[PDB]
């Protein structure tokens, strides 16, 4: 149990901009913080750096207090847009932040061809592309073996190449122990790559858990379609026998919208009659369940191009 | 050229005391005789316009009273409207009016002269060069010219080579010179008025005299102009607006080593006072530098305290206070700048005078003062006007 | 424009003291600047204008009188040296203008014969300064 | 001690600031300009009241152009956020960035009094050493402190707004009201009222001003003319000593890094 | 008719070819994908398509036209990236100011604000706005007048998961009307749900374009089938082992099943026949798993264990 | 005609800049407070404000334009603006009349409060010349500053970062304004017996903050050259800049 989080409910200005999230997080478990209207997103994420006090509740980061000096060795914070100190080098800024963690300064040259910079080391930041400094400040965040990474989106600016090679060296950390939590907002691509994910919106956490168990408190329809053939006498009418409706969008896109309550004898119903090419059943992904779950609780459902 | 014995004088009284009646007369005049004579008003003794009108060579003649008209105009003879002979030992020449394109009243080796109270209007046509001298004074010793009112002739009052005598009073106007000195060691003169004259003092090479009470008014290009002169005494002169015509400058000392110049009131002129380099290291405290566009022009480095026993002169822009209330002020007061000075050494800065890079210099002065060249400041400089007597 | 020592008018008047010059005896220096040319009714009030600082670093030539040529009461305009190269004798009882009497000369021979002739001391142009004009200007006027 | 470990990142940090060498060779260059042209001039209380006047332009201008961005420049830039992440403290990263920028003008000041006085050594013959050391020791742990006063006024700056063009207003605004509006304010005050406002209140207004304070402490020996002083004529009338002297323009650092790191604590 | 004919256009700057024989063919109503790594190409096609550039060795038809004429840019939307704009100006007097340059009627100004979702924040100033809310700003003058082509630089940077799924909502009406456009982006996932047809390149060259359905066929991937339970774990690592494919043995009651998708028609029937498939999920191999695949094709020699 | 507007663009950007509206205010008290301290203690204090004008305007003219170029260009809009029916020419000259009249209304409230306190403030000023003394002052204030506008997009075309491009901008100001006649006043000084002093008046012409006093000063040069030589210093440097805008 890595992160605690136990009836906080962050209060400040008498606006309770947070409210009862019960957030208890793994020691090994990559959790995913997604924010919308509700300003929880960030106050949550403060509150386990240490750097807010919690209002009505308690935080217990490592089993210990958030702000005490024998866990902020063991941190690592990667902020949203850091640049640096533009007049220094690269190797001068990690040396500095290697300092202050009190990581041993064999490290900064582990890192720096860890993270691809070595060639770009010995080079003034002001020198750098945004997707170099967010390599830079990677670099500070496996400084000195923490325990708990915090990433606010890592992925942005970054060729992807490298966001590839970020959640592998993500997959890495995750099975020698540390548990990392993914602040992000660009919600398609980090589902492959987390273990449990935990929407909150006006305060309010709406929903937590896995993704196979997000699927299963909401019902939400899986979006199988059919290349080879969608045509039109039978393959309209085979599926809509049990309300499934066989909808398509170009020559064969016969996107069914199913329950997931029906598999084996859609399947058979697909592969009983009339060849196939190449299903691809694709399940609410995290982009459709964050709209679920946003809806639920304020949203309503925007017209057709209206944002 | 008739004698006033050929005149019809009555006698009023019978001690050489006559009296002529009103009328015109003709010719040169002159007097031989100890004759103490008077005139009617009507007494229009009027020469014909040639040769010195009253030609006096007798001792102890009280001409009283005469009204000569339109005498001679050679210079070189003298051609004066009085003419007095060193023989001619204490004359009184009092209360006449006298007009005419020569010399008015020349003297020349006599003592004890005494020309009081003449109005004497020389000319309108001639151009300041033939004039002839309003009251010529040549080398006398004793004289006494009081209260007179010169006007129009050239130069004023004419002074060479004249000992120890008095000019106490006397309105000159439209003149070149107004009171011109040459060689006159131990002289004198007070209260005199000038106005509208293209030079209002001349002072060259005259020692040891006193210059006080005077007045200049509305003169051109030159206030009061000294050169030459040492141990004199410049005190409660009052130099008015003297506009240009040289640029105009209230008092230009030239070549003037040792002499006090107290109480002063330099006003309003283009200049209040040059000092050349040459004139240095003489008591200058006291005066009023009010309204002039530049104060002291000195182009020197050699420092220069203008302040004797720790009161020095009051100045029209000293932006300074006074903490402990006493009369003088507090901090010292440098009238030139180094930039004031670079202007007078090369005139083509004048194109650059408006530059904000020179507004520059000018703070750069007042905050680094290694680089201030040693000027004319004055420590202790008044706040209030002395010469409260002097405006009226 | 600097080549020419312009002759003397009668109405020139002098650019310090202002009076008419030809009034007078003694040399009569004058200065040619090639912008316009002013002139002196001594040579000693010359040489009180030349040691001022304005006109110290001033590009003008100086020219005066030759008194081993002429008579000293009228002074024609005619030969009239540069006085630079000149001869000064000071001290003399000459009746001069305006400053001290200092006869200008070329040859220091004529310069000798004036300086015995009435005790005084023969002196080239740079020994010239203001220490010297305002004592010998006290020593004839003076006492 | 993670006060230094900050230190000497600023101190890396400042010297590759193009802005500071110049200006900090431009007080190299002037010290022994000034000191050159003292040296000619052979005067003494003129060249000491002359440097410094040139400390009272420039040692501000260093520190505000060191530290005006030293909070908000890191906020801004996101890397002090990330900062208090660190087993750190407000009150480290505060008093280590004056550390660090502090080490520099008493680096900036050293190289520019210091070749003042080579200056002076080499150039007139003759001066006394014992008394051109003390003066210069003077002038170098009294222009530091200084330099450090408008250090903890840019951390009072630079705390307290949000955004660095507009920390680069105020530093500019404080650039001109201590150096040369203070002055002139006073010099109006005196003027108008031509002395007779207050003869006894008004030399207790120089201590409300380091950089007069900062005269006052140098030309204690060389009292010389008064034109050289001007509005620092008052400072005859001031009846403090010289080490009450010392200790208010450690009052000034002391006040103003109290207070900058109050403001820093609700940041 | 097509928006875009790159037709083997070769620009080079000095000696160094940037973008070498790249010869695209952007349809009517197709959304087009430019991805690019090392190569500076993707930059500078994005370039040739607006009138910044010229082709130094051939030649662009944009709608049929050169790039720069008046005409064609009037109706030629265009988001750069990373912009940021003039922040002491309001958000409406900037799309005013944009609508008066692009010829557009000021009547679209209002519809366009409350079109992105800046209604509340319109008539304050540009500094207090968030980084989405001037991508909805910089989406905003791109859609003034009628756009027939649009260059979406990253759009969805710093937006909303809401607002980043409203804008495919919003592309999709727009390539209905007829509009194609071209998405450049780095965020792999996300616009793959969308592209019409992807045009990855390498360094110099152009690597591979057409839809995703040809890049899945041409570029042999196999499919990462993984399942929970349809009859027994253990029952099942063995068949596909024997078969000749790979079966991830996983914790437990679950069946990861990496097969070469080429046969997986009558694969998948046996699967059928000894389980239920009520929780399972094939997944095709990505655009992100393609666009790795074409760099290790020419040079990019990939990274370790976990590297970078 | 849109090169009116893009300029309306920059009248609503520009006049809401507080580090302008801080020194046209400070402009207006300073112009204020010369006129107050130089009238009751007109040529005279003209020329008081000429030197006024020459220290500031330059500033106000640098302050606006210093980021017009290289400003878009890190802001991104300068590669938005090119994709739009516009030429390079349109924008730099269209920045040029934005910028313009805000500087010619910075005379507007800089000598219009200033005249005022003359005209209110003398009582027998002989008006009939104040309003051709000052007419011809407003006028050669804002070409002045049309001078040091066209001076600020050729520093500002030329750089590729907005910290440079202020740097640049001080180093204008300072050789424009106070190093170039100081390195004309320390020729003289230096040198007297050598250099000519005719040739000065000429090179006075290599300045336009010279040409600026020069036409407020009233010399072997006539007026009509001046006027003639400060608008050549606007359409050399306003097409030199057209030059470096079409490199970047
Ligand atoms: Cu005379
Ligand atoms: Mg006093
Ligand atoms: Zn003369």
């Amino acid at each position: 149990n890595a992160v605690e989080i136990q009836g906080v409910s962050q209060r400040y200005g008498s606006m309770t901009v947070l409210h009862d999230l019960n957030l208890n997080l793994g020691e090994g478990e990559v959790l995913g913080l997604f924010g919308h209207n509700g300003a929880g997103k960030t106050t949550s994420m403060k509150l386990i750096l240490g750097l807010l006090s919690p209002s009505e509740g308690q935080v217990k980061v490592l089993g210990r207090a958030p702000n005490d000096p024998q866990v902020r060795r063991q941190l690592g914070y990667l902020p949203e847009n850091v640049t640096f100190y533009p007049q220094l080098s690269g190797r001068e800024t990690l040396r500095h932040f290697a300092r202050l963690k009190g990581a041993a300064l064999t490290q900064v040259d582990e890192l720096l061809e860890q993270v691809g910079l070595a060639h770009a080391a010995d080079r003034r930041v002001k020198t750098y592309s945004k997707g170099m400094r967010q390599r830079l400040g990677l670099a500070q965040a496996l400084l000195g073996e923490p325990r708990l990474l915090l990433l606010d989106e890592p992925t942005v600016g970054l060729d992807p190449i490298a966001t590839q090679d970020l959640y592998l060296l993500i997959d890495r950390l995750r099975q020698r122990g540390t548990s990392i939590i993914l602040c992000s907002h660009v919600l398609p691509g980090v589902e492959a790559h987390i273990n449990r994910a935990a929407i909150l919106a006006k305060g309010c956490l709406q929903a937590v858990g896995s993704l196979s168990q997000l699927r299963a408190e909401a019902g939400l329809p899986v979006r199988i379609r059919a290349s080879g053939i969608s045509e039109r006498d039978s393959w309209l009418q085979r599926w809509t026998d049990a309300g499934h409706s066989a909808r398509g969008l170009s020559e064969s896109s016969i996107e069914v919208v199913a329950v997931n309550g029906h598999k084996l004898v859609l399947l058979r119903q697909l592969l009983g009659e009339g060849e196939p090419e190449d299903i691809e059943i694709h399940q609410p992904s995290l982009e459709d369940l964050y709209r679920y779950y946003m809806e639920r609780a304020g949203d309503v459902r925007a017209q057709e191009g209206r944002l | 050229a008739p004698q006033s014995i050929t005149t019809l004088p009555l006698q009023p009284d019978g001690e050489n005391r006559w009296r002529l009646p009103a009328g015109e007369y003709q010719g040169q005049f002159t007097i031989e005789q100890p004759m103490q004579l008077r005139c009617e008003p009507g007494a229009v003794i009027q020469s014909q316009g040639q040769g010195s009108s009253l030609l006096i060579s007798a001792p102890d003649v009280l001409v009283e009273g005469c009204t000569l008209y339109e005498w001679g105009s050679d210079l070189t003879a003298m051609d004066s409207a009085v003419f007095i002979l060193p023989a001619a030992e204490r004359a009184q020449i009092s209360n006449n009016r006298m007009r005419g394109p020569g010399f008015g009243v020349f003297v020349d080796g006599t003592r004890d002269v005494q020309v009081i109270g003449n109005e004497i209007d020389g000319d309108a046509g001639v151009r300041s060069q033939d004039r002839g001298n309003g009251i010529h004074l040549f080398a006398v010793s004793g004289a006494r010219v009081l209260h007179n009112h010169v006007r129009n002739a050239r130069d004023g009052i004419y002074i060479d080579t004249s000992n120890g005598n008095h000019l106490e009073g006397n309105v000159i106007e439209d003149v070149r010179y107004g009171v011109h000195y040459m060689f006159a060691n131990e002289n004198s003169l007070i209260d005199n008025v000038t106005r509208r004259t293209r030079t209002g003092y001349a002072l060259m090479q005259s020692r040891k005299l006193t210059v006080t009470g005077n007045r200049s008014e509305q003169d051109q290009n030159y206030g009061i102009l000294m050169n030459y002169i040492t141990y004199s005494t410049i005190t409660g002169n009052f130099v008015s607006d003297v506009q240009r015509g040289g640029e105009g400058k209230a008092l230009f000392i030239y070549n003037s080593l040792f002499n006090t110049i107290e109480n002063n009131h330099f006003e309003k002129s283009s200049l209040g006072i040059h000092l050349t380099a040459g004139s240095e290291d003489n008591r200058i405290s006291g005066n009023a530098f009010v309204g002039n566009q530049q104060q002291v022009k000195y182009v020197a480095s050699r420092t220069q305290e203008w302040s004797v026993d720790g009161r020095g002169n009051y100045w029209s822009d000293y932006l300074g206070w006074d903490r402990n209330n006493d009369g003088l002020g507090d901090i010292a007061y440098e009238p030139n700048d180094n930039v004031d000075r670079l202007l007078w050494l090369y005139p083509q800065v004048r194109l650059l005078m408006n530059s904000p890079s020179i507004e520059v210099l000018r703070w750069v002065q007042r905050a680094f003062p290694v680089i201030k060249s040693p000027g004319v400041q004055d420590s202790h400089p008044l706040m209030k006007l002395p010469t409260e007597k002097l405006l009226t | 424009q600097s080549l020419e020592p312009v002759a003397f008018h009668d109405s020139d008047e002098c650019h310090v003291c202002g009076m008419i010059i030809t009034d007078f005896p003694g040399p009569k220096g004058q200065a040619v600047e090639k912008r316009g040319v002013k002139k002196f009714c001594s040579t000693a009030e010359m040489l009180g204008w030349w040691l001022q600082p304005e006109n110290r670093l001033l590009d003008a030539k100086l020219y005066v009188h030759d008194m081993g040529r002429s008579v000293w009461e009228k002074p024609d305009d005619g030969h009239l040296i540069d006085a630079t190269s000149a001869y000064y004798v000071v001290g003399t009882s000459l009746k001069g203008a305006m400053g001290a009497s200092l006869a200008s000369f070329a040859e220091e021979q004529d310069a000798k014969a004036l300086a015995g002739m009435h005790g005084g001391r023969v002196l080239r142009f740079e020994e010239i300064d203001q220490a010297l004009l305002q004592e010998a200007a006290s020593m004839q006027h003076g006492g | 001690n993670q006060v230094w470990n900050i230190a000497r990142k600023e101190l890396s940090d400042g010297l590759r600031n193009r802005w500071l060498l110049a200006i900090s060779l431009l007080f190299a260059v002037l010290a022994v300009g000034i000191a050159w042209l003292g040296a000619a001039a052979s005067s003494i209380p003129a060249t000491i009241a002359s440097l410094a006047s040139l400390a009272t332009f420039l040692m501000p201008l260093i520190a505000l152009l060191l530290a005006y961005d030293a909070i908000v420049g890191e906020d801004e830039g996101g890397t002090l956020m990330l900062l208090l992440t660190y087993p750190l403290g407000r009150g480290q990263i505060l008093l280590g960035k004056f550390v660090g920028h502090g080490l520099i003008l008493a680096l900036a000041v050293l190289i520019g009094f210091g070749c003042a006085a080579l200056a002076i050594a080499l150039l007139v013959e003759g001066v006394e050493l014992g008394m051109l050391f003390w003066a210069f020791g003077r002038f170098m742990i009294s222009s530091t402190l200084l330099g450090w006063v408008f250090l903890a006024f840019a951390y009072v700056l630079s705390g307290k707004v949000n955004e660095k063009s507009s920390a680069a207003g105020l530093a500019l605004g404080v650039w001109f009201l201590f150096v040369l509006v203070f002055d002139l304010v006073l010099l109006a005050l005196l003027v108008l009222s031509e002395g007779k406002f207050n003869p006894e209140l008004l030399p207790w207004l120089l201590l409300l001003n380091p950089t007069d304070i900062y005269r006052l402490i140098n030309l204690s020996g060389f009292e010389g003319s008064g034109s050289a002083m001007g509005v620092l004529s008052l400072g005859a009338d001031l009846p403090v000593p010289a080490a009450v002297l010392w200790l208010c323009l450690l009052a000034w650092i002391g006040v103003s890094l109290l207070l900058a790191y109050a403001i820093f604590r609700r940041r």
